[PDB]
């Protein structure tokens, strides 16, 4: 480790920690809250974007004086990715649009994007490349989303095999998507078991995985301890809400399952306290008119 | 040191005024946590109130106990009004970690610390 | 300047102020900048042969405070300062 | 109105609201800032300075400045005695280490001692 | 003039040019690491050191109040040129 | 001498009361106010058009914080640190080094433009007039990093103009 | 001497010495020091048990109106038995004279809150309660002024340092402003400026 | 005319003091007030940035900057030369918002200089 990479002082706001983070994605939800905790930790975050600079201005007040830095890339080139991973201590891969644009399918994003970036990450000699994945990403049918993420898991396990694959369950938070669709109403009767996981325990597990070794190679899972039914969750979310570009891959996901795998360790083995969904659901169940 | 008093002549009215303060804080929690639209149960806020009373166990002098009662009464004025806000009440809570350690081993690895 | 006489007559007709005379357009009344440089002399000093700093050392004459009472048939009771006599009315148009 | 006295210290250490690590761990030092030897004159003496122990100053990762996590680094409390220093330190709460005051011992010196018929002080150049 | 570090970039006039694994280089991504290509030492080599016939001479720097205060340097030793502390230009004598 | 106002009784003459009644009915000096509004309506405005007709200034204006160097010579600063000693917001950060020949010069020269309060005390204290308050004002930045300056930034900023600064000092050297 | 030295007054100095001696005689109960400096402004220095009596006597008695108040300040000095110094500063309307009324106190013993004779001192007393801690008995409202609500410490002390123990920033984790232990970005390089060689020989206390 | 009709507003050519390299035009009048003595017309593509539209301040050279902010009374074609040779003659103009702008870095060498691990191994 080079000089001025060593940690210093109390935490946060110029605490030059032992990581130099390079985050892919982060214009959306989970990567933005991850950069939020990194600026709480006080490291330098290299993040690219191909979007309008609003969200990267939005995450500007996060780090300290001139810490975070921004660049550009696209799903065509190699030079910009290499320029992003020129000098990176740790590097994470969040990517994926939940609907089909006219040029990026569900195909070839999870196939073409983690291959090139993870390959040049191994070719940059980085340590602890982390890649996300959904829970129960199976080759089994009725899930384009999960089978493409399973192909992504296969590619990341093929090139640089000791990369940290992280799989949580569905993530409830402050700007959630599936729980927004739960709230997005105005007659249907079904059932499928399901348990979600809270976003800040997820990202505390992420930073513990990114700075606590013995973690590489073996994939990790992050599930909340709920383990109940979809119908009870619909009753719960509508009792708290007090009410009486979308595809049906969404409804396939929320009627798939949430099954466990005892092969891999989780929350308590990695050492971060799991919080249930009660008061955070009270947070994220706003918009109602006069019951507060 | 025949000091002028503040409110109490001995520890009796000191304990009486601070238990009246704690009575007011117990009956002060639910109105404010329903009004200010917080994210926290009533029992957790009441437990931080009794924890903040538990912090000051070593306070002995009647001037100092009366001055703590004066600070608590001023803050209960500023919280029965909405001069303060949600930011201040969530600043009484310590939620955004800061998980800063106490073990000598963790004061040693994450070091330059006593 | 550089206006027609009809709107000048309207400006006088609107109020009796004679707006042609003083008009808030400073044309050449500003002194022409970059004059030859003027010298800046020195006043009651810098002559030789007498100007001791021993004489005019008002900084080092700050006296310690003079004290009266402490813990350590009188025709009297003056004021701290004399009662200043009441002022004068205005010469040029008071009310009244 | 002639209230009772007690043989106790003062307890403003929870009235001032300073955090607990800055209460306990800051071992103060009371010292006499002695004569700056490259200068001359002891005008800067006679003032007991209570100051605090120093902690880390790390490199600012953009400019190399010394960013510190210390509120209590730049304090200097100016006193006149030692008993009042001990009284203030017991009054506000923390502990402390004490230097003495080491006045210059006056020595007998003379130009008529610099010269002598049968003593071995000889400048030989003046 | 700028030299060549092993990074393929412009070094500094004072030796702070980066190591090959400094991530300050990767916060210099895509923008000008600005440098003043005129260096200070590069002008002293083109200075004609003058030859004043006195012994201890003066230096002002081209008019009072535009430059540096009056400094007085010596021309005793013929093995060393008399260097001003402010001007940064030398002096010599002849006889 | 005092001149105290608002003391009148209303004059109860017939002519005075019919003039004041006509003022009440017709809103007469209200129409006089309208006349004043027209009298400023029919003027010509004293604006300036911004990029093409710039507003005037003064010779002693304090902008860019540039640096001068010698007439056909090197860096005018010595690192004598008077500008840090007089800089009130402590924006001057100087860590000197003597150079590779021996004459005392710098390494780390920093004017924290986020902290500078534009007095001119560094202009007063600078014994060689090395640091000079610049003439222009376009910092105007989309970032925070580009505000904080360094030695090579300030010397490139002083190499963009010299005779500007020399002209302002030659105008202003007798006074200050 | 004749230029460049500020000329002193004589008869005004005599009258203020006479008036201070007058007050010091006619109130034997609360008098410790009266003093006049070179620039001739009267100073009275008082034990803190007759504050409202001295201010009532210095509002009336008809040879001293002194109807205008200033500043109250309990100027913090260490090393003493009584740190805090209440400094009243009074101006008269019929007289053109200036007195300073300095009474002394320590960190906990209150004074009698002279708002009831000068209504100007209400917000002054609330402010100096917020900044020092000189508690004020028989006073209507002691709130906090010139400080944050959740902040405390009475920060004009010499114990509270220059930068605070608190810092505010924003997080989007809980969508609000949070506090932190302070993290300066610069050292605040403190300048040692204590010169030798006896800056003023006239003010030499007896050496210990 | 559409040049100056949609440049800003003016038609007031008629004094013709001069121009300067980058082509920019400088006109001084005495007939107007103090504030519209000296005005400037910006050319097109002076450094390839299509500066007919979106015109910047400090696309002017600095001698006309001193002349035009009303600090002198005579144009810099009254006194052309100066015997200083270190100055920029490229005039990298105002640049905040490009991929070519300033980044800060401390002109400071290594501080503590860590111990070198030995080249040859042992045992
Ligand atoms: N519980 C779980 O395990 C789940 C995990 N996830 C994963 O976690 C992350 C965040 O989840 P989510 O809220 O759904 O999504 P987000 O909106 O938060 O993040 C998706 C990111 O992918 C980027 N991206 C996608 N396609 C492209 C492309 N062609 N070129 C450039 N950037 C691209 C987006 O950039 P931009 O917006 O600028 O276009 C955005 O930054 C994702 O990586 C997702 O795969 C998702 C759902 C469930
Ligand atoms: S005052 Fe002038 S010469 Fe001295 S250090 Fe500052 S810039 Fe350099
Ligand atoms: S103008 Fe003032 S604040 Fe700015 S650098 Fe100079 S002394 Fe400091
Ligand atoms: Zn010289």
């Amino acid at each position: 480790l080079h000089h001025a990479v060593i940690p210093h002082g109390k935490g946060g706001r110029s605490s030059v920690s032992g990581i130099v983070a390079t985050v892919f994605g982060a214009t959306g939800f989970l990567g933005r809250y991850l950069v939020n905790h990194l600026g709480r930790m006080g490291s330098q975050v290299i993040v690219p974007y191909r979007c309008e600079p609003y969200d990267t201005m939005h995450l500007r007040p996060m780090g300290d004086l001139g810490q975070i830095i921004f660049m550009d890339w696209n799903g065509r080139d190699k030079d910009s990715i290499r320029r992003a991973v020129e000098h990176s201590n740790v590097v994470i891969n969040l990517v994926g649009r939940e609907w089909e644009t006219k040029n990026f399918d569900f195909e070839d994003v999870f196939v073409k994007i983690p291959q090139a970036i993870a390959q040049v990450s191994k070719e940059a000699g980085v340590e602890k490349f982390i890649h996300i994945s959904h829970l129960n990403a199976d080759i089994k049918s009725s899930s384009k989303y999960l089978r493409n993420k399973a192909v992504g898991e296969k590619e990341v396990r093929e090139t640089f095999p000791e990369a940290t694959i992280i799989k949580p369950a569905d993530i409830f938070g402050r700007e959630d998507r599936f729980l927004n669709y739960f709230a997005n109403i105005r007659s249907l009767g079904k059932k499928t078991v399901k348990q979600p996981v809270y976003i800040v325990d997820v990202t505390k597990g992420i930073i513990n995985a990114i700075k606590d070794p013995d973690a590489r190679g073996k994939t990790f899972a992050f599930v909340g301890p709920n383990r109940y039914l979809l119908f009870d969750l619909v009753q719960y979310v509508f009792a708290v809400a007090h009410r009486p570009w979308t595809t049906r891959d969404k409804v396939e996901r929320i009627h798939t399952t949430d099954r466990t795998l005892p092969h891999l360790p989780g929350l308590e083995d990695l050492g971060v306290q799991a919080t249930p969904l009660e008061l955070k659901a009270i947070e994220v169940l706003r918009r109602h008119r006069t019951y507060r | 040191t025949s000091v002028k008093p503040i409110f109490s002549r001995d520890m009796n009215e000191a304990k009486r005024r601070v238990r009246e303060l704690y009575r007011a804080w117990y009956r002060e929690v639910p109105n404010t946590v329903h009004l200010f639209q917080l994210d926290i149960s009533v029992k957790q806020g009441r437990d931080k109130v009794r924890e903040m009373f538990k912090k000051n166990a070593h306070v002995t002098d009647p001037r100092v106990v009366d001055l703590l009662v004066i600070k608590g009464k001023m803050e209960l004025e500023e919280t029965i009004n909405v001069w303060k806000q949600r930011t201040h009440v969530m600043r009484f809570f310590h939620e955004t970690e800061a998980p800063r350690p106490k073990d000598f081993l963790s004061k040693f690895y994450v070091g330059h610390d006593p | 300047a550089s206006a027609t006489r009809l709107i000048q007559g309207l400006r006088n007709w609107a109020s009796g102020r004679d707006l042609q005379a003083k008009l808030q357009l400073r044309y050449q009344e500003i002194s022409k900048r970059t004059q030859p440089p003027p010298k800046l002399p020195v006043g009651p000093s810098h002559r030789l042969s007498n100007n001791y700093y021993c004489a005019r050392d008002g900084r080092r004459e700050a006296m310690p405070p003079s004290i009266v009472m402490s813990s350590q048939s009188e025709k009297k009771a003056v004021s701290p300062a004399p009662p200043i006599k009441r002022w004068e009315l205005s010469q040029d148009e008071p009310y009244l | 109105t002639q209230l009772i006295t007690v043989d106790e210290k003062l307890d403003i250490t929870t009235l001032t609201g300073v955090p607990e690590e800055h209460i306990k761990t800051r071992k103060a030092r009371i010292f006499v800032p002695a004569r700056n030897n490259m200068q001359s004159g002891v005008n800067n003496t006679k003032k007991w300075k209570m100051e605090f122990d120093t902690r880390e100053r790390w490199e600012n990762p953009l400019m190399g400045w010394a960013s510190t996590a210390d509120p209590l680094s730049n304090l200097v409390l100016t006193f006149s005695t030692k008993e009042d220093a001990i009284a203030f330190a017991e009054k506000n709460g923390w502990s402390y280490d004490v230097e003495e005051r080491k006045v210059p011992k006056p020595k007998s010196k003379s130009y008529g001692a610099n010269f002598s018929w049968n003593k071995r002080t000889r400048v030989s150049t003046k | 003039g700028v030299r060549t570090s092993p990074t393929g970039e412009k070094v500094t006039h004072t030796g702070q040019v980066y190591d090959d694994e400094d991530y300050r280089r990767v916060r210099f991504v895509g923008r000008q690491k600005e440098v003043n290509e005129n260096f200070a030492i590069d002008l002293i080599a083109e200075q004609p050191v003058s030859q004043v016939g006195s012994r201890v001479i003066s230096c002002d720097g081209g008019g009072g109040a535009l430059g540096h205060p009056r400094v007085y340097i010596n021309l005793d030793k013929e093995t060393k040129t008399g260097t001003c502390g402010y001007c940064g230009l030398q002096f010599r004598q002849q006889h | 001498t005092y001149k105290y106002v608002n003391l009148r009784e209303p004059s109860m003459d017939m002519k005075s009361v019919t003039d004041r009644a006509a003022q009440t009915l017709l809103w007469t000096e209200l129409i006089r106010g309208l006349g004043m509004t027209l009298s400023y309506l029919f003027r010509e405005p004293a604006t300036i058009n911004y990029p093409f007709e710039k507003g005037p200034l003064s010779p002693r204006f304090r902008g860019e914080h540039a640096l001068r160097r010698y007439p056909s010579g090197e860096e005018r600063c010595i690192a004598c640190k008077l500008c840090e000693a007089v800089c009130p917001a402590q924006a001057i950060t100087i860590e000197a080094e003597p150079r590779a020949d021996g004459s005392r010069r710098t390494t780390r020269y920093d004017i924290d433009m986020t902290k500078c309060i534009y007095c001119g005390f560094c202009q007063e204290a600078c014994p060689v007039d090395a640091i000079v308050e610049g003439p222009n004002f376009e910092f105007s930045t989309e970032t925070h990093e580009e505000l904080l300056y360094n030695k090579e930034k300030l010397l490139n900023n002083g190499d963009k103009w010299e005779a500007e600064i020399a002209a302002n000092i030659q105008a202003d050297y007798l006074y200050r | 001497t004749r230029p460049t030295v500020r000329p002193r007054n004589d008869v005004a100095h005599k009258q203020l010495s006479a008036f201070g001696e007058y007050v010091a005689e006619i109130l034997p109960k609360y008098v410790q020091q009266v003093q006049v400096s070179c620039f001739s402004e009267l100073e009275i220095c008082i034990h803190p048990d007759g504050v409202i009596p001295v201010l009532t006597f210095l509002r009336d008695h008809s040879n001293a109106q002194f109807k205008s108040l200033a500043d109250l300040t309990a100027v913090d000095i260490p090393t003493r038995q009584n740190r805090f110094e209440i400094v009243y500063n009074l101006l008269s309307l019929r007289f053109n004279s200036r007195i300073r009324v300095k009474t002394y106190t320590d960190e906990l013993t209150p004074v009698e809150s002279s708002v009831s004779v000068y209504k100007a001192a209400n917000w002054y007393e609330r402010e100096i309660w917020d900044m020092f801690g000189v508690f004020f008995a028989n006073h209507p409202d002691l709130r906090r002024i010139l400080t944050d609500y959740g902040f405390e410490g009475h920060p004009f002390r010499k114990d509270f340092p220059l930068s605070g123990y608190v810092e505010l920033r924003y997080d989007d984790e809980v969508k609000r402003v949070v506090a932190e232990p302070v993290e300066l970005a610069q050292e605040f390089r403190k300048f040692d400026l204590n010169s030798p060689w006896e800056a003023f020989p006239a003010y030499r206390q007896p050496p210990e | 005319y559409l040049r100056v009709l949609f440049r800003a507003n003016d038609v007031r050519v008629g004094t013709l003091v001069g121009e300067d390299k980058y082509g920019n035009k400088y006109y001084e009048d005495n007939k107007q007030f103090f504030g519209r003595h000296r005005w400037v017309i910006y050319t097109t593509e002076m450094n390839g940035k299509n500066t007919f539209w979106d015109v910047d301040g400090s696309m002017v050279p600095p001698e006309w900057h001193r002349w035009l902010h009303c600090m002198t009374d005579d144009p810099p074609t009254v006194k052309p030369p100066t015997a200083r040779k270190f100055i920029w003659t490229n005039h990298k103009f105002n640049l905040s918002g490009t991929p070519q702008q300033y980044v800060p870095y401390s002109t400071t060498r290594k501080k503590i200089q860590e111990w070198v691990p030995p080249s040859t191994p042992y045992k």
